[PDB]
């Protein structure tokens, strides 16, 4: 069995290239073939290509042919995906995946096209936008609703907790939407007893790692 | 180009009951057909390959059948962990040009639940920044289908709002939704009443929540 | 009468070139006519020599008329004359494999001695010269010994072995400990 | 066809353009027939980096059954045939005839054992371009065939008694050549590519790699069990090319009943040799150069200008 660990999130301008990696551990590297599959936000899986590791031979999806390259370093048990001339629509989570092919070093090869082992995915954001932290505004309140609007940040992701992790019940942190400005926005809301307002303090904690920004926002009645 | 089509796009099943998912190919792919399960935020998980062979670690309640151009994934008794998106994958061609179906989302069927609707005016802080976001929250409803309409001075708004929906709640099987109306400070002060009108199966009549600016 | 010097544990590539750029029958043997390796058409064959598990060619060069004998993890006893037979012609090369070790693998003190020992094949009489980081030079044949190490001798020593007008270079890492008076 | 009276002709099976012609013919046949899913061939003609040529193509599962080829005279030439059953391959033949075409030759591509070929008419015959040269292949021509039955289930069967008798006959001939006082020893291949280390052949379109150690593990004319020898075999997908330097990949088998039966009609052997005061000779299975395969059948024919 091989464990696949991918490299970290990438943020690129359209026109740039990107190279993501996938370290395979735990079995014999050359007895595996590796495939890259991507998934745009809200969309399905797209097969990009597959490398026959023992032969150093890769095959690609026709729509990508020419600007994608898949390579493998046998000395480091690492698989690489390079995508060139990036377009905003290349924004996706990129997955490395693999499957055991048999005793390839002994000439046995089943040429399996299915995918047993998967990496954790690498987010690649392609956009003209520049990195920036969110503005956080209060959504002021038998049950009451309150929250924080987390607006105008880039890139994804942002993480939100309430009262430093003490409050999780009744919390809904919505998936981000991409605004026409090319900046992201989301809201986190929580329902609480209405009798708790004026006594219990509610703070939304917002973390945006890409910009190294962290905001705490007290949300009060009025 | 082999096209994989899955149906239905969404399947709603009561917990503990049988689910049957379909995958069709635009031409024969023999038995070179795999099924994957994917939960939000996670990588896909191989369930079935070769049309009918269960992958290691896959419970016996998952069963694949079919050949040629028509395939079925059957889950005999849905457990909590089985609700997810399912993809089929064709890998018959050579040179390889493998393709995925667009997925079937398997969600929990529960009784209808009307949303609780909340409305939030823009904050003074944001208003100072020169922009106004108004947020309409539909909380804890089922089914996922809901209609949200913004009216400003009783004028139906279009093109100036965006919606977001949560994943189905793990504990009560409901959804929540936010609709955010965005305008400049100038346009915002040009009008008085801001209302969101919500239509949902669980509501006998459309629910309107509003506030008066200022 | 070509001479090639190898380093113990290293890899060496012994060359064989035909008159034309195409793959033809070649075979490598040693001085006792033991078969090392050759081809049969486009396939590699390996003979019953002691080099078997460590001998290879580069078949990607066969079509270019190059039929090299690559020997990895060189042993002193790999030292021999090797013959490539190709197009009714014989190409002869003498391989000499050397090893050079310090008598200590552990860190040494200032004032302590360092002895280097050259492992060499029977019948070879090489000259050796080694130089410390500070420029300390020692020369000899089989064994080279410095009576007293200086702190400034700590680091990479470079030793050259001269044999048959040819030379090969060994780098040996020596540690000499500093101390607070 | 017609025997030539009082004619002596020189033959040289090791320098025979018919062999070269057949070789190019079989390479062409394989190109249009047994197509791999991927083929790789090196290209390092440049000064710096190499440039491996990669071809990817459709690779249908096809049965592959060698069919006899008859070589008739090419324009401007005639085929002469040596009729002597002890002809050693190189030298004067005093019993020569002209023929319209060669006999039917099945272009079997294999290593170690020559299959479905022609038997020696009289006694076992061994041939080499230079017996004294240990690197030159010894071509053995049996006068009695031995069945080898192979299955895709992973083994080949050979009757042990029949093989035993065969080895005895071969060893007798090897002694005749290297010394009647010498012990004749058969050992397994000493190493190299999988295709020449094992008995390599194709059956039902699939490439078999059979471990032949059990066939070559005996000592003859030295001092003074199972009825069947069962060789373990593997069917492989990644194959070293015999036609030129390169690798080819084929799709896995689709048939659950791959069965072959061939007749072993000859062998390719190499002698260890080396400097030794020992009265024994070691012989190992060889092959790899398919020209030797064609030679085993074409040794008795020559093409001459008319
Ligand atoms: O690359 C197009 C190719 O992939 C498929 C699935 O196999 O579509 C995938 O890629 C699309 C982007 O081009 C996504 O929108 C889609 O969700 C994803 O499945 C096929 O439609 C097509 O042959
Ligand atoms: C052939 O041999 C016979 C018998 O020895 C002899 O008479 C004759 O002269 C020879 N020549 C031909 C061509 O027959
Ligand atoms: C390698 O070979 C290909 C195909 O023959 C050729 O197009 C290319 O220029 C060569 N060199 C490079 C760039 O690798
Ligand atoms: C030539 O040898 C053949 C055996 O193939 C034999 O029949 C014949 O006697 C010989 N030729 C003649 C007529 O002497
Ligand atoms: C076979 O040919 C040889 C030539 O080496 C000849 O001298 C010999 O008489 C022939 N043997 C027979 C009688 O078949
Ligand atoms: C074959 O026989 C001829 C003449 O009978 C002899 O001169 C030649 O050397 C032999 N060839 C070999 C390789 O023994
Ligand atoms: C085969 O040749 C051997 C000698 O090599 C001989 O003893 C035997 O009689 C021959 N067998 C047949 C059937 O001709
Ligand atoms: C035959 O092989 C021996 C041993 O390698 C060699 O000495 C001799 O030159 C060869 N004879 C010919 C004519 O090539
Ligand atoms: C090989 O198969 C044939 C039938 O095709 C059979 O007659 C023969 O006995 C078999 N030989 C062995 C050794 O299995
Ligand atoms: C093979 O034949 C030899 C000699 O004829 C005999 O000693 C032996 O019993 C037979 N069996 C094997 C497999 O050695
Ligand atoms: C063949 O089998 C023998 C005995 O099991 C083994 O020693 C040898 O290495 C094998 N040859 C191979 C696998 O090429
Ligand atoms: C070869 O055969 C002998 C007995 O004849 C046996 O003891 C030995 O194990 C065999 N060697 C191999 C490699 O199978
Ligand atoms: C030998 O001939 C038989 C047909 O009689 C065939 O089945 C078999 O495949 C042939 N062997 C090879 C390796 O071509
Ligand atoms: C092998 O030759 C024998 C003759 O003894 C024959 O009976 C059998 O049919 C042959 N088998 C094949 C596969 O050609």
């Amino acid at each position: 069995e091989v464990q696949l660990v991918e490299s970290g999130a990438e943020v690129k301008k359209p026109g740039s290239s990107v190279k993501v990696s996938c370290k395979a551990s735990g079995d014999t590297f050359i007895r595996y073939s590796f495939t890259w599959v991507r998934q745009a936000p809200g969309q399905g899986l797209e097969w990009m290509g597959r490398i026959i590791t023992i032969l150093d031979v890769a095959h690609y999806a026709p729509h990508l042919q020419g600007r994608v390259t898949i390579t493998a370093d046998k000395s480091t048990s690492t698989v690489y995906l390079e995508l060139r001339n990036l377009r905003s629509d290349d924004t996706a989570v990129y997955f490395c995946a693999g499957v055991y092919e048999g005793e390839a070093d002994e000439g046995e090869y089943d040429n399996n096209g299915f995918l047993k082992h998967w990496g954790q995915g690498t987010l690649v954001t392609v956009s003209s936008a520049s990195t920036k932290g969110p503005s956080v505004f209060p959504l002021a309140p038998g049950t009451a609703a309150l929250g924080c609007l987390v607006k105008d940040y880039f890139p994804e992701p942002v993480t939100v907790s309430w009262n430093s992790g003490a409050l999780t019940s009744g919390v809904h942190t919505f998936p981000a939407v991409l605004q026409s400005s090319g900046l992201y926005s989301l809201s986190s809301v929580v329902t609480v007893p209405s009798s708790s307002l004026g006594t219990q303090t509610y703070i939304c904690n917002v973390n945006h790692k890409p910009s190294n920004t962290k905001v705490d926002k007290k949300v009060e009645p009025k | 180009d082999i096209v994989m089509t899955q149906s239905p796009a969404t399947l709603s099943v009561s917990p503990g009951e049988r689910a049957t998912l379909s995958c069709r190919a635009s031409e024969s792919v023999s038995s070179d057909l795999a099924w994957y399960q994917q939960k939000p935020g996670q990588a896909p998980r191989l369930l079935i390959y070769g049309a009918s062979t269960r992958a290691t670690g896959v419970p016996a309640r998952f069963s694949g059948s079919g050949s040629g151009a028509e395939f079925t994934l059957t889950i005999s008794s849905l457990q909590s962990e089985d609700f997810a998106v399912y993809y089929c994958q064709q890998y018959n061609n050579w040179p390889p040009r493998y393709t995925f179906g667009q997925g079937t989302r398997l969600e929990i069927k529960r009784t209808v639940a009307a949303p609780s609707v909340f409305i939030f005016p823009p904050s003074d802080e944001q208003l100072k920044s020169g922009t106004a976001s108004v947020v309409c929250l539909l909380n804890n409803f089922y089914p996922r289908e809901a209609k949200v309409q913004w009216k400003v001075d009783n004028a139906l708004q279009s093109g100036n709002s965006q919606e977001s929906v949560t994943e189905q709640d793990s504990k009560d099987s409901t959804y929540s939704l936010s609709s955010t109306l965005t305008l400049s400070k100038a346009d915002y002060e040009k009008h008085k009443v801001y209302a969101c009108e919500v239509t949902h199966q669980g509501l006998s009549s459309p629910v309107t929540k509003s506030f008066n600016r200022g | 009468k070509k001479v090639v010097l190898g380093k113990k544990g290293d890899t060496v590539e012994l060359t064989c070139t035909a008159s034309q750029k195409k793959s033809i029958q070649f075979h490598w043997k040693n001085s006792n006519q033991i078969k090392i390796l050759g081809n049969q058409g486009s396939f590699l064959t390996k003979g019953p020599s002691k080099l078997n598990d460590r001998a290879d060619s580069r078949r990607s060069l066969w079509d270019q008329g190059n039929f090299p004998l690559i020997i990895k993890n060189l042993k002193i006893e790999d030292s021999d004359t090797y013959i490539c037979e190709v197009e009714d012609q014989k190409e002869e090369v003498q391989l000499l494999v050397f090893g050079l070790t310090a008598n200590s693998d552990t860190h040494l003190l200032q004032g302590q001695s360092l002895t280097l020992t050259l492992e060499s094949p029977p019948g070879s009489s090489p000259s050796v010269q080694c130089r410390s980081p500070r420029g300390k030079n020692i020369q000899g044949g089989k064994t080279l010994s410095v009576s007293q190490l200086e702190l400034q001798d700590s680091g990479t020593w470079t030793c050259t072995v001269l044999q048959n007008q040819k030379k090969v270079e060994f780098k040996i890492d020596i540690v000499v400990l500093a101390f607070q008076k | 066809e017609v025997v030539l009276v009082n004619v002596t002709e020189n033959f040289n099976m090791w320098k025979n353009d018919m062999v070269e012609q057949m070789h190019e013919d079989i390479i062409s046949l394989w190109d249009q027939s047994l197509k791999p899913c991927v083929k790789l061939t090196p290209l390092c003609v440049g000064a710096g980096s190499c440039n491996t040529s990669v071809i990817t193509q459709a690779c249908p599962k096809v049965s592959f059954e060698p069919i006899p080829i008859h070589y008739c005279a090419p324009a401007g030439f005639a085929i002469l045939k040596c009729n002597n059953c002890t002809f050693n391959g190189t030298g004067p033949c005093t019993n020569v005839s002209t023929v319209q075409c060669t006999h039917g030759i099945r272009p079997v591509v294999s290593s170690q054992l020559l299959l479905n070929g022609s038997l020696a008419e009289c006694e076992v015959v061994i041939r080499s371009v230079n017996f004294t040269d240990n690197a030159k292949t010894i071509i053995v021509q049996l006068n009695t065939s031995v069945e080898i039955n192979c299955t895709g289930a992973g083994h080949c069967n050979i009757a042990r008694a029949k093989w035993n008798n065969t080895l005895k006959q071969i060893a007798s001939k090897l002694r005749e050549q290297f010394g009647n006082n010498k012990t004749i020893i058969f050992k397994q291949s000493s190493g190299g590519d999988p295709e020449i280390v094992t008995h390599w052949f194709n059956c039902g379109g699939e490439f078999f790699y059979c471990n032949s150690t059990q066939l070559f593990n005996s000592t003859w004319f030295n001092s003074t069990g199972s009825d069947t020898i069962t060789l373990p075999c593997r069917i492989k997908q990644i194959i070293n090319m015999w036609q030129k330097v390169g690798k080819a990949m084929y799709a896995p088998p689709i048939s659950g009943q791959i069965r072959c039966s061939s007749n072993i009609t000859g062998l390719l052997l190499t002698r260890d040799g080396g400097n030794s005061n020992n009265e024994s000779e070691i012989f190992r299975p060889g092959g790899g150069d398919m020209r030797d395969n064609w030679r085993s059948e074409l040794y008795k024919y020559k093409v001459v200008k008319i």
